[PDB]
């Protein structure tokens, strides 16, 4: 059965910025760092 | 060493779906999507 | 059989096109595959909406409204007529190797667009940076007077 | 004289699908090779 | 005399990201508009 | 600094290009940003691989092997050197309007591909249907003899 | 992108073939689909390894080393390059009927092969029966004297 129409690719990047006394600080983050992973795995798919 | 070349060239009994689609999509990876800007 | 709601506007436009020129009658007779006589092709138009749509594809100057009316009435004639009406356009010999020279650069457009946001966000940021300095000064002076 | 021809047409349609699918497949196998190369190159650059 | 220049460049780099990210962003804003039209048409046809 | 395996192929290349013609010396002095003397630009090349790759991009005939060898031995320089060495190609005026005529037809190719299988399976099927009939006879004859 | 290891062997060979004759340039421009200029087809070669393999197949004298080294270093391009590179090996009119007459002979060859062992055992046995009788007498003399 078509598993590809009913599953989605899961990858993501975000960043948080805050100004501390006229200086901007940015903090990037990735999805594997949030999921408890250390290595970026690229095969996995989420059922929607 | 024990060769496996004769055992290597086999074939799997192919059998058709009820619904087509999702064929050439085996090896593709797009870039990760970003988040919205925060303020 | 063609429905009368379509047929009322579909028949006299084809008849007026035939009265304009008979050189298209041999064209539509060889295209559909009916007899070259106008009564035979008009009977084929009245009896088959697919033949009616093929005639309204051969002539579309005056028959555009009748074509849209038969389109809005029957969907299945359109679903079959898109398949029966297909002309493969001519491709340039230089097209794919010409398109290979832009791979280096559409990637750069997308790597900007992912950061800025949308495509419209990129276009508006480009316009805002390309805009004149006096607009920035006007913005600062309206903020100086106490407006926002 | 056309029983030989219509039988082959209907046997081909039974394998392909509908007559619309047969017309579209005949158009695709009648189509030039440059379009296949164009679709391969858009897939090579990363466009589905 | 260049301290007026370098501090501004380093602030823009802290805003955007990497220095290479700043260079590619400056190139993309310097770029012609027909490339934006081409990418919008490739997204129009269903290609991402 | 710069790897000696890169330097042994890059330094006589740039020195031989300068000995062949001197007009490239002011060109690489303007492009890199060094003094116009050959000792200064050669010391810059021996000091910095980014500057070395920029010089080996500005000279192109006798420096391609040294450039690709620098690209082998220095993997970290590749993205920065490609970002610095970038020229946008010119676009034809009619390209996007000529491309818009083909949307009706790449969809036809993809609908054929979803039925056949892979794109490679479509290419091989089109070759097999374009193939001569004596090969079908030869297939049937080898199977007639008892060979598979 | 093409590897630098392949590019060092691929780019100067194509440049040498173009400098040797320009009549191949329009041929490879029509085969690949790029602009007719050497700079444009060289950009296509550097961009796409499938295009690199197509060019190194179109120039056949000097590009065999570069072709086989591309086939070594990019193993994944081989199936698609073989799909794109296909020419009809022309069949002879008498080949199938000339082939059908040898079923009488191949069956006997395969049955003698099964009786002996392998086809190698059959060839070695046929050589042993083709060899001279003086060798049988000599080996009998060595067996009488004690040499096994």
């Amino acid at each position: 059965w078509p598993w590809h129409e009913a599953s989605t690719e899961f990858a993501y990047e975000d960043a948080y910025s805050v100004t501390i006394r006229n200086k901007r600080y940015t903090a990037e983050v990735k999805e594997f760092e949030l999921l408890g992973l250390g290595q970026r795995r690229e095969r996995v798919r989420i059922l929607k | 060493p024990t060769s496996m070349k004769a055992l290597d060239h086999t074939s799997i009994a192919s059998v058709a779906p009820l619904e087509r689609g999702s064929v050439d999509t085996d090896d593709r990876n797009s870039a990760p999507r970003r988040g919205a800007n925060f303020s | 059989m063609l429905l009368p709601v379509v047929a009322r506007a579909a028949v006299p436009a084809i008849e007026s096109a035939i009265a304009a020129t008979p050189g298209l009658v041999s064209r539509i007779a060889a295209a559909i595959g009916s007899k070259v006589s106008p009564s035979a092709i008009l009977a084929a138009v009245k009896s088959n909406p697919v033949v009616a749509g093929l005639t309204l594809a051969q002539i579309g100057s005056t028959g555009y409204d009748a074509y849209q009316q038969l389109l809005e009435n029957h969907p299945e004639v359109a679903e079959m007529l898109k398949d029966l009406s297909f002309k493969a356009d001519e491709i340039q010999p230089d097209f794919i190797g010409n398109l290979g020279q832009y791979r280096e650069e559409l990637e750069l457009v997308e790597d900007a667009a992912r950061f800025v946001g949308g495509m419209s966000n990129l276009i508006r940021l480009r316009q805002a940076l390309e805009l004149d300095i006096k607009y920035y000064g006007l913005k600062m002076q309206l903020n100086d007077m106490g407006y926002r």
